[PDB]
C-alpha cells in the first residue's frame, strides 16, 4: 500500500533532485540557492524547453526523461496552481520516489484526483502541496525554509505550517538540540503525507530522540496522531513529544489563511486538539515561542527519570 | 465568497436541479408584476440578504417579516415597497440590519417531509461524500449530536462519478419511496454533478423536500466554493456578494490579502498562516487582545505589504502594531520597504513592535533603521508579545 513509500521522506546526502518548473521565477531562485547550498540538484523540467541548460544543469521536457538521464530520486515542484496537479501526477507516473510540492493554491478537486492516483501506488511519496518542503540538516534540503537556522541534531519536526517550522527549528537550534529531519506537510486539506506518516519515521529513527508536532485548527489529523502516540509511544524507550497547536484565538467558521485551517460544524477547535494530545502524553507548549525550551526541559526530565529508576 | 439566494438557486436550476420557480425584483412594481407572472396558487416573497432568520426579522420601515406568503400579487407589491431600500435586521445580523436591494418572488410550495442532503469534499475520506439525513430543517451538527445514526454517508469515487446505486440508496436512506425515490435519486445525481462543475467544497440542501403533489424540490441551499478554483470559476466569483462582510476584510480582498478582523486593540502583521494564528494566540496568552489576523502569503509583493500595513494604521481600534516576520520564501526587505512607505504618509501615533527573522533580515533591519521610525525591537516572539501588550497597558 501507499504506506510502503514512507521511508522516502528521509532524504539524505545521496538524494538526487530535479526541479519541476526549473526555469520559472521561484524554480530558478530556489534552484540557485540549492546549488549554492551544495544540494544534489541535477536538472529540471519545463515542457517545451527540453535540451536547454539552466544553472549549468540540463532541462528536460518530461519527468520520465529527467529521471532516466540523471538518476534523480526526488522532485520539487514550483509549478503554478493551474498545472501543478498534473505535475504531481507526472512525477507519480514516472515513479519518482519522493515528490515535494511547494505550490500554494491547487484546487481541492485537483488534489482529490491526485490523491486517488497516489493511494493506489507505492513507488512515489508526496509531501504537500502548499508546504515548505523537507530538510535533513547538512545532508539534503528540498524546499523554501530559510538558511542559517538549522543544526543537525536529535529532534524530528512535523508541521502543518511552514513559518512555524522555522520558529521550531530556530528554537531547537538555540537550545542546542538541533533537528534530525524536518517535514512540512503543508496547509492544504488534501495532501500526500500526514502526521502519523512522519511519526512512524521519527519513532523508528535512532538519530531522532524527541519530536515536535506542530498543528493548527481544522480536520482531525492531530487527534488521530494523538491516539497513535498514546498507543505506540507510551512504553519504556518512548520518545518525548512536544506540540503546539495554532489557532486558540481563531474565530469559528473562517479559513485562517490555510485552506485547511477552519473550525467548521463545531469541529476543528484548537482546545480539543490540545486536550487529546495531552491525554495521549504529549507535552503541549501553550506558547509558540517555548517549543525549544519545553522539549529541552523534557529531555532533562527523561535524563533524571532514567537515572533515578532505570539504571 | 457568498451568493444571494436568487444567485445560488438560478445556478442550481440552470444545472437541472429542481427549485421553486421564481423571479427577482428591484422595485415594488416589478415584484407586483413577477407575482402576476408566476400564476402560482400561493406566492412567497423573500428579502435577499445572506444572513439567516429572515422570516422573523424586522425592517426599519416598520414591516415585520422578511419572508411573507400570500395569494395576492397586490399584497406582494405592498409588502415589497416596505422591503426594498430598507434594512432588514434578524437574529443573525447586526442591530442595524442589512440593506435590501432585491426581493425574490417565488411559487410557494408546501413541503410534506423535510430531509437533509449535502455533497462535500471530505478531508477524512480523501474525496467527495454524500451526506444525508431524514431529519431535515435542523443544523446538521445538531443531528450529529442528537441522533448521529440518522446521518447516512456515501463515498463517491472522483473518477467513477456518482453511481446509480449510491444515489438510489441515499434516497432510500432519506425516506423517499416508490416514484419519489427515483426522482430524489435523479436530483442527488444532478446535485453531485453541479458540485463538481462549480468547484464547490460543499453543496448543502436543507430542506431537500417532497411536496404533497409528489415533487422532490430543493427548497433552500447553501454553497461553499473552493477559493483555489477562482481562476476557472470567474463567472461565479464575479457574483460574489460582499455587502455583509467586515469592511476591513473587504478592503484587504481588493489586494488579495488574507485579513480577518478580531475583537482587540493590538494589530498583527505576520507572514504565514501558522505564524499569524500563533501571533494572535501569544498576544492572548500574555494578557492582550489581538485586533486582527493577517497572513502575508509566499508571493506577497511590496505594494501589497504597503496596502496591508494601511489596513492597520487606518483602524481606529488599533492601539499598537506587532510586526512579526520569519521569512522563508518571503524576503524581509520587501516587508520593511512596504512598511516604511506606508508610514511615510502618517504621523505614527501607536507603538510599533517589530520582530524580523529569516531571509535577508540584515538588509530589512537596515531599512527600518534608516527610516527613523519609532520602533521597539524584540528578540523573540515571546518578547514581542509582552512588549506589545505592555505598550497598551
Ligand atoms: C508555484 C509558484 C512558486 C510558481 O510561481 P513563479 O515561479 O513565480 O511562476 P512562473 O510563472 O514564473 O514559473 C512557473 C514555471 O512552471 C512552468 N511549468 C508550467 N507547467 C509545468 C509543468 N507541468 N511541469 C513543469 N513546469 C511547468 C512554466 O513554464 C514556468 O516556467 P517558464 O516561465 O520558464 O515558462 C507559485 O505559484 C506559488 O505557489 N507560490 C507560493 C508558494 C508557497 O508559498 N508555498 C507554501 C509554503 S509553506
Ligand atoms: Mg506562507
Amino acid at each position: 500500500s501507499y504506506t510502503a513509500s514512507r521511508q522516502h521522506l528521509y532524504v539524505d546526502k545521496n538524494t538526487k533532485i530535479i526541479c519541476q518548473g526549473f526555469t520559472g521565477k521561484q524554480g530558478t531562485f530556489h534552484s540557485q540557492q540549492a546549488l549554492e547550498y551544495g544540494t544534489k540538484l541535477v536538472g529540471g523540467t519545463t515542457p517545451g524547453k527540453g535540451g536547454q541548460t539552466h544553472l549549468g544543469l540540463p532541462v528536460f521536457n518530461t519527468v520520465k526523461e529527467a529521471k532516466e538521464q540523471t538518476g534523480a530520486t526526488a522532485s520539487v515542484i514550483y509549478v503554478p496552481p493551474p498545472f501543478a496537479a498534473a505535475a504531481i501526477n507526472e512525477a507519480i507516473e514516472a515513479e519518482i520516489p519522493l515528490v515535494v510540492c511547494i505550490t500554494e493554491g491547487i484546487p481541492q478537486q485537483d488534489m482529490v484526483r491526485v490523491k486517488h492516483k497516489l493511494l493506489r501506488q507505492e513507488k512515489t511519496r508526496l509531501i504537500g502541496p502548499n508546504c515548505p518542503g523537507v530538510i535533513n540538516p547538512g545532508e539534503c534540503k528540498i524546499g523554501i525554509m530559510p538558511g542559517h537556522i538549522h543544526k543537525k541534531g536529535r529532534i524530528g519536526i512535523v508541521s502543518r505550517s511552514g513559518t512555524l517550522t522555522y520558529e521550531a527549528v530556530h528554537q531547537t537550534t538555540q537550545v542546542g538540540l538541533g533537528q534530525s529531519l524536518c517535514v512540512g506537510i503543508g496547509g492544504d486539506p488534501f495532501n500526500g503525507t500526514d502526521f502519523i506518516d512522519c511519526l512512524e519515521i521519527f519513532l523508528n529513527d535512532s538519530a531522532t530522540e524527541g519530536i515536535i508536532l506542530i498543528g493548527e485548527i481544522g480536520g482531525n489529523a492531530e487527534e488521530n496522531a494523538a491516539e497513535f502516540l498514546k498507543q505506540h509511544n507510551s512504553g519504556p524507550n518512548s520518545k518525548p513529544v512536544v506540540s503546539f497547536i495554532a489557532g486558540l484565538t481563531a474565530p469559528p467558521g473562517r479559513r485562517m489563511g490555510h485552506a485547511g485551517a477552519i473550525i467548521a460544524g463545531g469541529k476543528g477547535g484548537a482546545k480539543e486538539k490540545i486536550s487529546a494530545l495531552q491525554s495521549a502524553g504529549v507535552v503541549v507548549s501553550m506558547s509558540p515561542a517555548q517549543l525549544g525550551t519545553t522539549i529541552y526541559k523534557e529531555f532533562e526530565k527523561r535524563k533524571m527519570l532514567e537515572n533515578l529508576y532505570f539504571q | 465568497m457568498n451568493l444571494q439566494e436568487y444567485q445560488s438557486k438560478k445556478l442550481m436550476s440552470d444545472n437541472g436541479v429542481r427549485v421553486q420557480r421564481f423571479f427577482v425584483a428591484d422595485t415594488a412594481n416589478e415584484a407586483l408584476e413577477a407575482a402576476k407572472r408566476l400564476n402560482a396558487k400561493e406566492i412567497v416573497l423573500k428579502a435577499q440578504i445572506l444572513a439567516g432568520g429572515r422570516g422573523k426579522g424586522v425592517f426599519n420601515s416598520g414591516l415585520k417579516g422578511g419572508v411573507h406568503l400570500t395569494k395576492d400579487p397586490n399584497v406582494v407589491g405592498q409588502l415589497a415597497k416596505q422591503m426594498i431600500g430598507y434594512n432588514l435586521a434578524t437574529k443573525q445580523t447586526p442591530k442595524e440590519g442589512v440593506k435590501v436591494n432585491k426581493v425574490m418572488v417565488a411559487e410557494a410550495l408546501d413541503i410534506s417531509r423535510e430531509t437533509y442532503l449535502a455533497i462535500l469534499m471530505d478531508r477524512s475520506c480523501n474525496g467527495p461524500v454524500l451526506v444525508g439525513s431524514p431529519q431535515g430543517g435542523v443544523d446538521i451538527e445538531e443531528v450529529a449530536a442528537s441522533n448521529p445514526e440518522l446521518i447516512f454517508k456515501e463515498q463517491i469515487d472522483i473518477f467513477e462519478g456518482i453511481k446509480d446505486s449510491q444515489a438510489q440508496r441515499m434516497a432510500e436512506n432519506l425516506g423517499f419511496v416508490g416514484p419519489l425515490k427515483s426522482q430524489a435519486a435523479d436530483q442527488i445525481t444532478k446535485l453531485y454533478n453541479l458540485f463538481l462543475k462549480i468547484d464547490a467544497t460543499q453543496v448543502e440542501v436543507n430542506p431537500f423536500g417532497e411536496t404533497p403533489e409528489g415533487q422532490v424540490v430543493c427548497f433552500d441551499a447553501k454553497i461553499n466554493f473552493d477559493d483555489n478554483a477562482e481562476f476557472r470559476q470567474k463567472d461565479i466569483f464575479a457574483m460574489d456578494d460582499k455587502s455583509e462582510n467586515e469592511p476591513i476584510e473587504n478592503e484587504a480582498a481588493k489586494y488579495d490579502l488574507k485579513y480577518i478582523g478580531l475583537d482587540g486593540n493590538i494589530a498583527c502583521f505576520v507572514n504565514g498562516a501558522g505564524l499569524a494564528m500563533a501571533t494572535c494566540d501569544i498576544i492572548f496568552l500574555n494578557g492582550g487582545k489581538p485586533a486582527n489576523f493577517l497572513d502575508l502569503g509566499g508571493g506577497v509583493k511590496e505594494a501589497q505589504v504597503y496596502q496591508a500595513f494601511k489596513l492597520l494604521t487606518a483602524d481606529p481600534k488599533v492601539e499598537a502594531i506587532l510586526v512579526n516576520i520569519f521569512g522563508g520564501i518571503v524576503n524581509c526587505a520587501i516587508i520593511a520597504n512596504g512598511i516604511t512607505k506606508a508610514c511615510r504618509e502618517l504621523e505614527l501615533k501607536v507603538p510599533l513592535v517589530v520582530r524580523l527573522e529569516g531571509t535577508n533580515v540584515q538588509e530589512a533591519q537596515k531599512i527600518l533603521n534608516n527610516s527613523g521610525l519609532p520602533i521597539t525591537s524584540a528578540i523573540d516572539l515571546e518578547d514581542a508579545a509582552k512588549k506589545a501588550v505592555a505598550s497598551v497597558a
